């Protein structure tokens, strides 16, 4: 169950913002301009890391 | 000289009022979702209307019932001012077809319409900014509906339960299934329901609940369909069952 | 070593068919913008959104977008689309702008921090220019409080700041809140009436119905291709799927929060979303002394 | 990280640019009372630059 529990907690935190405006990631890909969207892809990337 | 009485009285809104938070479809799962939702075994108000209190305030959302096989009620006025200066949404429902209108339609403190026919009511529309037509809303039965407005747009859910030979509203669930999302825009501050009488001798009843900002757990079936629901703030024993995410507690000690 | 994916093969596009094409031609060429007090707000929904019709006007003085690419308009799908239009002197239109501050973006209209739309600026002066000076666009100066984003203030308030109100005559601290644009053509830039259009891309969770000229592709099955389905793009195998929707939801979702069965816009089945073949790659070898075989 | 017509049909810069940009004025030594009309710029094209 702790093993379970872990992986779901992982997958689930892979949906969370962390303050940037969109969770999907091909979604910023096709939605913004690369310069203002590297700072929420990297709220992304430091919240999944 | 009342032309209009209301008689207001309270009862147990049971567990009543839950609808599908958003379109996404989930099987064999238990969501935790927080909006506004109808308090469970909450105070809702039953309103018997006989042919002086037309200002039943909107707050966040409302949830509306009614119960009579007579299919006496008809259509709802959704204003902020209720007058000439403000918009404001009007339901027109009739065998045919239903028709939503943003229209500023005057009407006085005692709105209704003629009924056969009912193009008395209105030889023309001064504005009309929003404009829909669909099937009729309306088919004992229960008609259950929940109204609101959230960012801008004006969401209505139903459902048309077939109550079974029993008196009162039972104790099951009937999650509401939406209708019609609306992006009107508009204010919203108060509502009105439109008695249908003919051309007189008329009554109607319906209840009344307030929506909340609440934290809800809805149980998802293997077919899709809300079977159960928890209201966190309801008692110590939903707080449990929210926070463990089971609608099954075991024994023991839960902070 | 490394990591091997199965590369998607094909790319399916399937967007809900609407012949009619959304009113663009409408909020541009109108011949008449209101005033700025008075901005008029309208609807745009189900619809073909081509916005190469916006590019078949004039040059445009300011095309900005904020939270939307303007190279991406075409291929993203959006729920509704708030067309704002108004007309305010040049120098105010640099106004609208994230750090910028000014009297139209406080007291005229006000952007949310989360803005995703584009402000469409354009001249209209060789059309919109007179000796005489259009009067009617009018900006009001006075209010009690700031304006929320997404306010329109057109009501006329009880402005009682001093203890006598002015009724109706000239006076100290009595002046008109509506005060007139002076379109003289002999100014420069900086007074000369712009005509500004704000789309804002509301979109969210619902049936957008609103996409752009996209030639749907035919569909494919048991094949790892990517799929756009109404704005959802992803990589996967699409297979049809046993399980019933309810009327009225479009995605379905499981225990992990992931998009799992997709309800095709155009036939009404639904179809499973299975993601095609990942894992990892292991190199099983002797020492490089004994032998270089793997 | 600047937009603008003249960012885009006339002069590009990346957003990481390294540099100083030296602008001054030079209206009494390049402008003449007919007008030099060699000075232009390129307000419109297929794509951007
Ligand atoms: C029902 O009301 C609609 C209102 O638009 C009307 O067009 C229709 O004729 C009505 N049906 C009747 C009277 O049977
Ligand atoms: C309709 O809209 C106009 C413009 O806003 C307004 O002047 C009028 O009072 C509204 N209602 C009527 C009675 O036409
Ligand atoms: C949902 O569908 C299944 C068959 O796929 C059926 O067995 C089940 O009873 C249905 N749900 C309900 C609540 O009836
Ligand atoms: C602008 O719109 C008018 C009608 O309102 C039309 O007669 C005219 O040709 C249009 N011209 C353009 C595209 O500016
Ligand atoms: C257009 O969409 C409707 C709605 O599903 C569909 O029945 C019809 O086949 C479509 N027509 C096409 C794809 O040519």
């Amino acid at each position: 169950n702790h093993n379970a529990q872990a992986l779901n907690t992982l997958v689930k935190q892979l949906s969370s913002k962390f303050g940037a405006i969109s969770s999907v990631l091909n979604d910023i890909l096709s939605r913004l301009d690369p310069p203002e969207a590297e700072v929420q892809i990297d709220r992304l990337i430091t919240g999944r890391l | 000289v009342n032309l209009i009485t209301r008689t207001q009285s309270y009862t147990n809104s049971f567990t009543r009022g839950v609808y599908y938070p958003d379109k996404v479809f989930r099987s064999s799962v238990l969501h935790s979702t927080h909006d506004l939702f109808l308090p469970f075994f909450s105070n809702v108000t039953w309103f018997h209307a006989i042919h002086d209190n037309p200002a039943l305030p909107f707050n966040d959302g409302v949830y509306f019932a009614s119960t009579e096989k007579s299919n006496i009620i008809r259509g709802w006025i959704f204003g902020t001012t209720l007058d000439s200066k403000t918009q404001s949404l009007l339901i027109v429902n009739n065998a045919t077809n239903v028709v939503i209108k943003v229209c500023e339609f005057q009407f006085c403190n005692d709105p209704f319409l003629d009924v056969e026919s009912e193009l008395r009511v209105y030889s023309s529309a001064n504005n009309c900014t929003f404009e829909y037509v669909s099937q009729p809303f309306l088919m004992k039965n229960l008609r259950e509906f929940v109204f609101k407005n959230i960012d801008g747009y004006f969401k209505i859910y139903s459902k048309h339960t077939p109550i079974n030979l029993e008196r009162d509203l039972p104790q099951g669930f009937s999650a509401l299934e939406p209708l019609v999302d609306l992006p009107i825009g508009i204010n919203i501050t108060r509502f009105q329901t439109l008695l249908a009488l003919h051309r007189t001798a008329g009554a109607a009843a319906y209840y009344v609940g307030y929506l909340q900002p609440r934290t809800f757990l809805l149980k998802y079936n293997e077919n899709g369909t809300i079977t159960d629901a928890v209201d966190c703030a309801l008692d110590p024993l939903s707080e449990t069952k929210c926070t463990l995410k089971s609608f099954t507690v075991e024994k023991g000690i839960y902070q | 070593t490394s990591n091997f994916r199965v590369q998607p093969t094909e790319s399916i596009v399937r967007f809900p068919n609407i012949t009619n094409l959304c009113p663009f031609h409408e909020v541009f060429n109108a011949t008449t913008f209101a005033s700025v007090y008075a901005w008029n707000r309208k609807r745009i929904s189900n619809c073909v959104a081509d916005y190469s019709v916006i590019y078949n006007f004039a040059p445009f003085f300011a095309f900005k977008c904020y939270g939307v690419s303007p190279t991406k308009l075409n291929d993203l799908c959006f729920t509704n689309v708030y067309a704002d239009s108004f007309v305010i002197r040049g120098n105010e239109v640099s106004q609208i702008a994230p750090g910028q501050t000014g009297n139209i973006a406080d007291y005229n209209y006000k952007l949310p921090d989360d803005f995703t739309g584009c402000v469409i600026a354009w001249n209209s002066n060789k059309l919109d220019s007179k000796p005489s000076g259009n009067y009617n666009y009018r900006y009001r100066l006075l209010r009690k409080s700031k304006l929320k984003p997404f306010e329109r203030d057109i009501s006329t308030e009880i402005y009682q700041a001093g203890n006598k109100p002015c009724n109706g005559v000239a006076g100290p601290n009595c002046y008109s809140p509506l005060q007139s644009y002076g379109f003289r053509p002999t100014y420069g830039v900086g007074h000369q009436p712009y005509r500004v259009v704000v789309l804002s891309f509301e979109l969210l969770h619902a049936p957008a119905t609103v996409c752009g000229p996209k030639k749907s592709t035919n569909l494919v099955k048991n094949k790892c291709v990517n799929f756009n389905f109404n704005g959802l793009t992803g990589t996967g195998v699409l297979t049809e799927s046993n399980k019933k929707f309810l009327p009225f939801q479009q995605f379905g979702r499981d225990i992990a929060d992931t998009t799992d069965a997709v309800r095709d816009p155009q036939t009404l089945e639904i179809l499973d979303i299975t993601p095609c073949s990942f894992g990892g790659v292991s190199v099983i070898t002797p020492g490089t002394n004994t032998s270089n075989q793997v």
